[PDB]
């Protein structure tokens, strides 16, 4: 049954969960630059409370 | 099989914990400590095979430690 | 668990072959050979660390071999 | 399961068989001295055929 040996051999590998065909990873990273040239401010031009 | 290469060689690195993280430290230390505790005489044999090799004192102690590690794994 | 001490330590010796005898030799040899075939850069670094240690040539080659055997098992 | 580990953890352990509540080992080592002073020769006093 060779299964516990594979389980302890998989030391240091990422876990993951799967529902349906899709599998959702649990760890990663991405690099996104944020073009904030069309962000406005809702509040300005309101009188103080 | 018998070999089964360990995956900690290629430890996938990220913020989240890996599959078996909490076990690596005590894994290796426990294997070595138990093997030495079972067979004490090899400590003396390793001390002698170190003392016969290497000029300085630091080189001889490095030899003793490297033998006492390479034996418990029969690596 | 993870450790599971190997039994070849206390090899019961008799005329009959033991449980898994035909596999020991290639077991250890294959593990080390594969691990080295994956990462040669460590062979270079081990050559350097061996060369910076040890006065004579014999001690340097022995250091090379003992490092190359310790690292694959992470012992 | 981790059984596959116990099968490889055992290397250099003798194989034994079991019948009922008893276990037969087939690899062993026994030391016996042989008092052979009450053996005779059956062939003595036989005519050559």
């Amino acid at each position: 049954s060779q299964e516990g040996a594979v389980h302890t051999a998989l030391a240091g590998a990422l876990e993951a969960e799967m529902d349906g065909a899709k599998g959702r990873l649990s760890s990663g990273h991405l690099k996104c630059r944020l073009k904030m040239d069309k962000l406005r401010l809702k509040g300005v031009s309101y009188s103080l409370c | 099989a018998v070999t089964l290469p360990s995956h900690s060689t290629r430890k996938l690195q990220t913020r989240s914990q890996t599959w078996l993280e909490s076990r690596e430290y005590t894994k290796h230390l426990i294997r070595v400590e138990n093997w030495i505790f079972r067979n004490p005489g090899f400590a003396l044999a390793a001390a002698a095979i170190a003392w016969l090799l290497g000029s300085s004192t630091s080189q001889k102690v490095i030899y003793l430690v490297m033998i006492l590690l390479i034996a418990p794994a029969y690596s």
